[PDB]
């Protein structure tokens, strides 16, 4: 996908802005989702040990 | 003077503000100069040279900083805490001036390593916050607790890598013209690199399809070996390290809670003895 | 490498770590059996969805071993983009929905369940060991205090006896 | 029209803000989710921006009412500050389209996309003001327990920013005259570092750097990758696990 939207202007264009926007969105969403998943799992396993 | 002057310039807020301002100005200026060193803008060429020479002036400020450090305990400071590492980094950052004055840097200059060393020293001596130092203390005590788990990790890496050296031997040592992952399994260091790649688990599907160009000998031993190695090593090691990390957080919080409980018990005893003293009077 | 394993069979510290993590063998075997059952279910599903029609997609959802390896790759994160680009051209629009459902089930369940299970197991296994060590230190401390008290009582009794006899 | 106007504005603001704002914002988000919808814009594209401008006029009426209202207490609310910023950009792009003439480029330019993402965050504001009722207590509690430990995650993301900037600086320094076409500038260098952190074709980078003459850059990149990846995931996973774990230990 990075090569797919590459070469908008070859210097900045939207290739800087939109890319950093959805990149920080991707990293935040992925970290939050993985953390929430492991949190729910360890929560229900603490319920199991209780 | 001497130590008294050093204490005064450490206590004065104007000197601290000036040095931190120079530090973050130098860090901001540093990566600008590497962008363009050509005649694209003939008006800004002398001021860019003046900015590089302002960086040289920041290095001179580092020499007068180590003069203020000589005003301190002098010979006792040669073996100390991270301040001696900072002194060594400042010496390594003074070194490029000497190696461009007399070294003729048309060679392996290694100026970039010293530059990034002084950059990391500036990024560490930035008046780190309380919320940085608490998690840094947690991280350093975690790496102190990293005693035997790391040798277990490296020795399992060692045994599995040297096992997998001569398993897909007919991958790199084959006469197939069209292949592009043959470099992965050629050398022992290459074997270390490729089993590290398998450990990080990136494009393991593509790696398996590229090794599939080897004549398929009913996959009875090799493919199951590499798949079991990557799966077991990745999940087991990531899992034991995260389990020990949450255990470190658990015992840190348990120590904090028991300290607070002891403080509350001591306060209760203090107030009880205050009532005792008041009745005794 | 087996000889090197015999070398590392020493180090009583590693042996204590092995003992401390050795009670989770049944748990990891149970999760492995669950994950194997999930591979079997989606193996027969992927075969029935893409290999019986025999209009392409061979050696990905076709032969059993290649199908199993592709399912393992899809349960991991690797190769999913190229696998999706391979499967969306086989005139099966719901294949993409089935594969993303398989990802959000298998990858999340396996990874998160394993990390949670091992995190609780190691936490509760370390907790009892540390509690027992602190308890043994406590018994040693009380034994030392009782020895000191007995020595003080014996000294007081000897002093009183010497005072009475002198 | 002093304090008397203020209290009349308060009571009638409660009433008309409950009644009028809800229905017009519901219609605004209905027409906006019909607007985005990249199939039905060709079934339209003329009944779309007229309604968009009409509801932008409704939103600037909301801004006028909030400006004539109590003022500083409204400015204290960060969401209302975002509303003020929204309406500043909305009146800016509205008058920019209204004046016409001009001397710069047009016909779906980067400025037009800036106005489009402004319309998008206006739609986000409409969504966030429709959820005054029934946000659901289960996910309310989940969001509160997630947002409880904010200093810790800010500290850890600051440590990432420092470490990633250091790694990008050293990689750009060691990659001079080393086919830097993929990372020739600041943005591309930091994007390659982001891919490096997010495990995207670093094996490919190793195999196409072996085609080059430099080999020692691969162990350095490898060790930086593993230390930053281990340290960050482990820190955040443990931090958020405990962050929900004291909430678990409580009621």
């Amino acid at each position: 996908i990075y090569t797919d939207f590459q070469m908008d202007e070859r210097e900045y264009a939207m290739e800087v802005g939109g890319a950093i926007y959805f990149a920080v969105f991707i990293t935040l969403g992925a970290f939050i989702g993985l953390n929430l998943f492991v949190v729910v799992v360890t929560t229900n396993l603490e319920q199991m040990m209780k | 003077p001497l130590s008294l002057w050093a204490g005064w310039v450490l206590d004065s807020s104007v000197f601290s503000k000036f040095i931190i301002s120079l530090i973050f100005l130098n860090t901001f200026v540093l990566m600008v100069e590497i962008e363009l060193m050509e005649s694209t803008n003939t008006a800004l060429w002398p001021v860019k040279l003046a900015l590089e020479v302002a960086d040289w002036f920041i290095l001179l400020s580092f020499i007068v900083e180590i003069l203020l450090m000589w005003l301190a305990s002098f010979s006792l400071f040669w073996k100390d805490a991270w301040n001696v590492f900072d002194f060594f980094v400042t010496l390594l950052s003074l070194l490029p001036e000497l190696v461009v004055l007399l070294g003729v840097p048309a060679h392996s200059v290694w100026l970039q390593l010293l530059r990034v060393c002084r950059v990391l020293r500036s990024l560490k001596l930035f008046a780190r916050f309380r919320q940085i130092k608490v998690i840094l203390l947690a991280l350093v005590r975690a790496l102190k607790s990293m005693t035997f788990l790391l040798m277990l990790l490296l020795i399992f890496f060692y045994i599995f890598a040297v096992t997998g050296v001569y398993f897909f031997r007919e991958y790199s040592r084959s006469t197939i013209e069209g292949l592009e992952y043959n470099m992965f399994f050629s050398d022992l260091l290459n074997s270390l690199v490729t089993v590290f790649i398998l450990f990080t688990l990136d494009h393991w599907y593509a790696v398996l399809q590229d090794i599939w160009k080897v004549p398929e000998s009913s996959r009875v031993f090799s493919s199951i070996y590499v798949i079991l190695w990557l799966l077991l090593g990745s999940i087991i090691f990531r899992n034991i390290i995260v389990a020990m990390m949450v255990t470190n957080f658990q015992n840190i919080r348990s120590e904090l809670s028991e300290e607070m409980s002891h403080l509350e018990v001591q306060y209760k005893a203090d107030m009880f003895k205050q009532q005792i003293i008041q009745r005794r009077q | 490498s087996l000889r090197i394993l015999k070398l590392i069979s020493y180090s009583r510290g590693i042996r204590t770590l092995i003992i401390a993590v050795g009670e989770t063998v049944y748990t990891v075997a149970s999760v492995l059996t669950l994950l194997f059952l999930l591979m079997f279910v989606f193996a027969i599903l992927g075969f029935c969805l893409f290999g019986v029609t025999d209009r392409g997609d061979l050696e990905n959802w076709g032969n059993l071993a290649s199908a199993f390896f592709t399912l393992f790759s899809l349960a991991t994160v690797d190769g999913w983009t190229d696998l999706q680009e391979e499967l969306d051209k086989r005139k099966f629009t719901v294949s993409r929905a089935f594969t993303i459902l398989f990802i959000l089930l298998a990858s999340f369940i396996f990874l998160n369940m394993f990390v949670g299970v091992m995190i609780m197991h190691t936490e509760d296994s370390m907790k009892k060991f540390e509690r027992d060590l602190t308890l043994e230190r406590n018994l040693a401390i009380m034994e030392e205090k009782q020895i000191i008290l007995k020595r003080q009582q014996e000294e007081v009794n000897r002093l009183m006896n010497t005072q009475k006899s002198g | 029209l002093l304090g008397l106007q203020q209290m009349i504005l308060s009571l009638t603001q409660s009433l008309g803000f409950e009644t009028f704002i809800f229905i017009v914002v519901c219609l605004n988000t209905v027409i906006l989710v019909a607007q985005t919808f990249t199939e039905l814009e060709i079934r339209g594209e003329w009944y779309f921006m007229v309604l968009d401008s009409i509801f932008l006029s409704i939103y600037v009426l909301e801004a006028v009412l909030k400006l004539i209202a109590l003022g500083l207490e409204y400015f204290y609310d960060p969401w209302n500050n975002l509303d003020f910023f929204i309406m500043v950009m909305a009146v800016l792009d509205f008058v920019l389209l209204q004046i016409n003439s001009l001397s710069y480029s047009f016909y779906n330019h980067s400025l037009f996309r800036i106005l489009k993402v402004f319309k998008s965050m206006r739609a986000l504001r409409a969504i966030r003001v429709l959820r005054r009722l029934s946000i659901l207590t289960s996910l309310h509690e989940v969001a509160g327990t997630l947002s409880g430990s904010l200093p810790s995650i800010t500290a850890i993301l600051t440590l990432m920013f420092t470490c990633l900037f250091l790694f990008s600086v050293v990689l750009r320094a060691l990659f001079q005259d080393s086919d830097p076409k993929r990372f020739q500038n600041i943005f591309t260098t930091l994007f390659t570092l982001f891919t490096m952190l997010t495990l995207d074709d670093w094996s490919l980078i190793y195999i196409d750097n072996r085609a080059q003459g430099a080999w020692y850059i691969i162990p350095i990149l490898m060790i930086y990758i593993v230390i930053q990846y281990f340290i960050f995931l482990n820190l955040v996973i443990a931090v958020l696990v405990d962050n929900f774990q004291m909430a678990l230990l409580k009621g």
